């Protein structure tokens, strides 16, 4: 299998929130 | 308990580094929830994952 499946999730929710908070 | 097991392809490549346990303490803090959103009540911890990471792009 690939590497990271939920990976981009964890990223871009964590930049997002990075914007957000 | 309900935990991550933290030997997951490059989901354990950010439970690694200066950061490492940031990840431990916000997915754990989201896992333990499941409200609606990443961490809607946790969001602190992942402040402090940003706060971390933000010094450190490829250091470790």
């Amino acid at each position: 299998e690939h590497c990271g499946h939920l990976i981009e999730a964890h990223k871009e929710s964590m930049r997002a929130l990075g914007f957000k908070i | 308990n309900g935990n991550i097991n933290w030997n997951s392809p490059c989901l354990g490549g950010m439970a690694s580094g200066p950061c490492g346990e940031q990840f431990k303490s916000a997915f754990s803090c989201f896992h333990y929830s499941t409200e609606e959103i990443k961490g809607s009540d946790c969001v602190d911890q992942f402040r402090a994952m940003q706060e971390c990471m933000q010094k450190y792009p490829d250091l470790y």
